[PDB]
RNA sequence: CGGGGGGAACCUGGGGAACUGAAACAUCUCAGUACCCAGAGGAGAGGAAAGAGAAAUCGACUCCCUGAGUAGCGGCGAGCG
RNA sequence: GCUGUUGGGAAGCAGCGCCAGAGAGGGUGAAAGCCCCGUAGGCGAAAGGUGGGGGGAUAGGUGAGGGUACCCGAGUACCCCGUGGUUCGUGGAGCCAUGGGGGAAUCUGGGCGGACCACCGCCUAAGGCUAAGUACUCCGGGUGACCGAUAGCGCACCAGUACCGUGAGGGAAAGGUGAAAAGAACCCCGGGAGGGGAGUGAAAUAGAGCCUGAAACCGUGGGCUUACAAGCAGUCACGGCCCCGCAAGGGGUUGUGGCGUGCCUAUUGAAGCAUGAGCCGGCGACUCACGGUCGUGGGCGAGCUUAAGCCGUUGAGGCGGAGGCGUAGGGAAACCGAGUCCGAACAGGGCGCAAGCGGGCCGCACGCGGCCCGCAAAGUCCGCGGCCGUGGACCCGAAACCGGG
RNA sequence: AGCUGGGGCUAGGAGUGAAAAGCUAACCGAGCCCGGAGAUAGCUGGUUCUCCCCGAAAUGACUUUAGGGUCAGCCUCAGGC
RNA sequence: GGGAUGACCCCAGGCGGUAGGGGAGCGUUCCCGAUGCCGAUGAAGGCCGACCCGCGAGGGCGGCUGGAGGUAAGGGAAGUG
RNA sequence: GACCCGGUGAAAUUGAACUGGCCGUGAAGAUGCGGCCUACCCGUGGCAGGACGAAAAGACCCCGUGGAGCUUUACUGCAGC
């Protein structure tokens, strides 16, 4: 491939819009031609302007937090055995994060649909219907964290 | 990777010289012919997948 | 610089899986003194449209 | 200081333009103009007389400067560049072959 | 023996606005910013835990990247963080 | 690295050579690796700085048991009142500082873990010092998909000057002969200026505020054409005169005829007796950064991708998984989970999920495995573009507010 | 209660004023300079090359709103039906 | 629809236009292309043209001036008309 | 003084001008449209009805959630007591 032979494909549309001249976007220059759009509007993500904006709504979100903040709580991330049936042996956390799911998101919780594979699976939790699926010869090394 | 060779070519108007661990696309394309030694064809390998 | 999450929004809307925006019905906060059970009962979240498009744009980063 | 070049009050060969070939001596080096004198590029200068003193004025006059580059030194051979030898206690400019 | 002044920015300390923003405005914002003063130097400051805060944890201070526009703050407004 | 050749001038072109750890660059009458200065590579300090990087030498530091309970930083801790700091704006308001008042103890002490109390822990306040990593750029150097004299610093020039103001302070304009001054002897008109000759030069309409030297503007000469006509000045049509070419045809001018309400702006509506512009030249306004949202060119895709920083180069790229998105949706939450939330309810209902393949090939089970495929299930990353947010955010304009003088 | 030279003092929410909001360096209902500062300006003005396809609105609701806005109506482009 | 993908052919409709949306192009500065290629038998710029190409922005070629630079195809940036 | 000669030599203004009258018409008051009327070309001294003549982005009026000075038993603060 020659040096003066690449050039982008057929869509890198450098053609950005130039404000103008007699033919195209012009004078008032594309958009405009009125007034109050000469330095930037209010939002308008919020405007609106004068009347009460859809802020007539109402904080439901009971609990937004005290002042010290968020309470150091253990978070659990589900991961359907569906995906779990991608490899074999003895799947466990870390081996799951390193895989392509979970990752540092704390405690492991297998469940979801998918057909449970005959093998041992270590987790911090298991869903009811998941524990059932491992009926077809599997495992249940729950608890952990010691 | 041989500085002695590198030193010898270099000044040739038709020669563009590089150390193996400097192999980049732009240069390969700006030249017509590519000449690597086997020890440099390796570093190249250790970089391709 | 890094756009900011509108906390006034983050406090009254839960953005759903399909992208819809959801919030609690307005009315029963103190209005009452005598409203049909039907009215006071019929208050449990709802849609919004063309307007939530706007909402979602304020909840940027927190996806 | 650094302002230095290749020639001095000695014999040189012109490789220049109008006098390519011409050979001459002491070019009374400048080098503010980085030129030399030699015996060529000598123009005719008009004269009224900078003061009656030495009345009349002619047109045959003096010798003009010449960019130091247009000339090449010579000794016990011909043109050729200059090198520098240490003389076991000095620094004299010697030519690749001859010696000065 | 020293001190005194000068020094473009940079630095620490002592004081410290307003226009603006909130589509009026006073809490809030602008901002401990602009500016004034004192001091120090090739830097200054900070610095070896009466610390962090949940981890049978870390182990001076400063500096960068993340953490995170998170946790939270807010006429729960603008916005701040 | 010489020669020849064109030329005012070679370095161009030509013939035949040469060096290269140097073919970066600049100059030399034009374009040069070998003419000049340099460049690669390699040397160099009597003197003054700097300098654990390497050596030393010092100051300084080298214990267990058991007893005692002597000492461990005071107007301090601590509590209350007034405030500041922190993400914390009175808040359930802790922590760190402290102006006021009251006011301890010495490890059987005292502070902290966000009111407070009890547990379990963490740490030793009221004395001081401490390199490095970090910040900046008056100064020196090296680079530029930085400028090229209305640009770039206000200043390329004898500029913080000239000028302005009482003062604080404001603040200009102005660069280029030629290769070489060879800067025009001398003669002629003139008081000079300025010219005409002569002379220099390749060029003098390069002759000196001199390279090039556009436009507005002012003239001289010529061609067509005008004193019974009247107009947004042009246009369409014939005709006359002049000019090109052999011709057909074309160029200039304009005598009649026909038709014709400047440009911009702003408006329901302008030739408008609404705005702006004397004319010309030059400067003059939708950008950039980081986020966001679509779209799009690619890479890889149950995944994608690194940031700082490190190693390399000195226009060479690598490494670096901290981290971020994505793979589960629900709930205010605990929490549960292809479900979940309201509910007593397997009633209902609100959010949710339920993804293959158009399909070549082929191991060559009368089985399609599964390689492959679009680019998805389905996402990510980078490039590009549109729009949005924060920034002065398209450019120019206030009356004013505040600070120090 | 005069006029006048020389030498001095008082200034920016301040001075001075036989009082007019007079005067404070040729425009004082708040001096001038430099700075915050590119204040803000929902207003006015201006917004520069060419061709091809489509082509509006001047309505409604709300608005300390009424010559400004948000959603809808009407235009355009891509994909789908 | 031809489809010999001939992007050229017949067939059929359409082609006023402000705010605006969309799609193609022209030119300017600079970078790669460049140790290349044009250039004193003359660069850039300037002054002319009744000729050539293009719908247009322009691009050519020719005469004069000018006297030392200029820079293809193909792409890339932006103080770009 | 004005007028004329020799000397010297400005200004605001200015889209360009080949710049007439009447009835009409037109964004309602046209040298510029229509119809008609009048009218050889160019100046010089005078007059001031028109060029909605010049100058000043109306000082009146309204609009802007513009600004300032001033008032009070408007609000909220502060000095001072
Ligand atoms: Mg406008
Ligand atoms: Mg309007
Ligand atoms: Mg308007
Ligand atoms: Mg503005
Ligand atoms: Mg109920
Ligand atoms: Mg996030
Ligand atoms: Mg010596
Ligand atoms: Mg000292
Ligand atoms: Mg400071
Ligand atoms: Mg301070
Ligand atoms: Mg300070
Ligand atoms: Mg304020
Ligand atoms: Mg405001
Ligand atoms: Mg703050
Ligand atoms: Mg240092
Ligand atoms: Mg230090
Ligand atoms: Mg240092
Ligand atoms: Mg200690
Ligand atoms: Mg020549
Ligand atoms: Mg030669
Ligand atoms: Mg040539
Ligand atoms: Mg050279
Ligand atoms: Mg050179
Ligand atoms: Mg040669
Ligand atoms: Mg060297
Ligand atoms: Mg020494
Ligand atoms: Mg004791
Ligand atoms: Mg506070
Ligand atoms: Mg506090
Ligand atoms: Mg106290
Ligand atoms: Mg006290
Ligand atoms: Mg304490
Ligand atoms: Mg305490
Ligand atoms: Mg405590
Ligand atoms: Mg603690
Ligand atoms: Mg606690
Ligand atoms: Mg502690
Ligand atoms: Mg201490
Ligand atoms: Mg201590
Ligand atoms: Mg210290
Ligand atoms: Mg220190
Ligand atoms: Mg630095
Ligand atoms: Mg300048
Ligand atoms: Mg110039
Ligand atoms: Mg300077
Ligand atoms: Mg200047
Ligand atoms: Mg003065
Ligand atoms: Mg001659
Ligand atoms: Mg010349
Ligand atoms: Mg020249
Ligand atoms: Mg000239
Ligand atoms: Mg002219
Ligand atoms: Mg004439
Ligand atoms: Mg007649
Ligand atoms: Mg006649
Ligand atoms: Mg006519
Ligand atoms: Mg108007
Ligand atoms: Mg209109
Ligand atoms: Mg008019
Ligand atoms: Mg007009
Ligand atoms: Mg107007
Ligand atoms: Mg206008
Ligand atoms: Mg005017
Ligand atoms: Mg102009
Ligand atoms: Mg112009
Ligand atoms: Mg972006
Ligand atoms: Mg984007
Ligand atoms: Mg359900
Ligand atoms: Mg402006
Ligand atoms: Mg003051
Ligand atoms: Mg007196
Ligand atoms: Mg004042
Ligand atoms: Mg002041
Ligand atoms: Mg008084
Ligand atoms: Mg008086
Ligand atoms: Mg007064
Ligand atoms: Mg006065
Ligand atoms: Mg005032
Ligand atoms: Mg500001
Ligand atoms: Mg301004
Ligand atoms: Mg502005
Ligand atoms: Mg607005
Ligand atoms: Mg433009
Ligand atoms: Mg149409
Ligand atoms: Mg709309
Ligand atoms: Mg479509
Ligand atoms: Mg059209
Ligand atoms: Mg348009
Ligand atoms: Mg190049
Ligand atoms: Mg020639
Ligand atoms: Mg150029
Ligand atoms: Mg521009
Ligand atoms: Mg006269
Ligand atoms: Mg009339
Ligand atoms: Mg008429
Ligand atoms: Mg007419
Ligand atoms: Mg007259
Ligand atoms: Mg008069
Ligand atoms: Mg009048």
């Amino acid at each position: 491939d020659l040096r003066p032979n690449p050039g982008a494909n057929k869509r890198r549309k450098r053609v950005g819009r130039g404000p103008g001249s007699g033919h195209g976007k012009t004078a008032t220059r594309g958009h405009k031609g009125q007034k109050s759009r000469s330095g930037g509007l209010k939002d308008p993500r919020r405007f609106e302007g004068g009347r009460s904006t859809t802020l007539m709504r109402l904080p439901k979100r009971g609990m937004q937090g005290q002042v010290p903040g968020e309470i150091k709580r253990p978070r659990y991330q589900g991961v359907n055995l569906k995906d779990l049936a991608r490899f074999e042996g003895e799947v466990t956390p870390e081996l799951l994060v390193r895989a392509g799911l979970l990752k540092k998101g704390y405690r492991l919780k297998i469940l979801g649909e998918g057909e449970a594979k005959p093998l041992k699976v270590v987790a911090h939790a298991f869903s009811k219907s998941a524990l059932e699926k491992l009926k077809a010869a599997g495992g249940e090394p729950v608890l952990l964290e010691a | 990777g041989n500085e002695l060779v590198r030193r010898a070519a270099r000044n040739l108007p038709w020669v563009v010289t590089l150390a193996p661990e400097g192999l980049n696309v732009y240069d390969i394309v700006r030249t017509e012919r590519l000449v690597m030694d086997l020890d440099a064809w390796e570093v190249f390998q250790n970089r391709i997948g | 610089p890094k756009m900011k999450t509108h906390k006034g929004a983050k406090k009254r809307v839960k953005i759903t899986a399909s992208g819809k925006v959801v919030a609690m019905k307005t009315g029963k906060r103190h209005l009452n003194w005598q409203k049909s059970g039907k009215e006071i009962r019929q208050k449990g979240r709802k849609f919004v449209l063309a307007k939530p498009e706007a909402e979602r744009i304020k909840l940027l980063l927190p996806y | 200081r650094v302002k230095m070049h290749v020639k001095k009050g000695d014999t040189v060969l012109v490789a220049s333009g109008k006098y390519k070939g011409r050979v001459g001596k002491v070019k009374e080096v400048l080098p503010k103009k980085y030129a030399v004198i030699v015996e060529g590029v000598n123009i005719v200068k008009k004269a009224v007389r900078v003061s009656p003193k030495y009345p009349q004025g002619g047109f045959i006059e003096k010798e003009a400067p010449l960019h130091a580059s247009k000339v090449r030194p010579i000794c016990p051979a011909c043109g050729k560049p200059t090198r520098v030898r240490k003389k076991f206690l000095e620094n004299g400019k010697k030519i690749r072959v001859c010696a000065k």
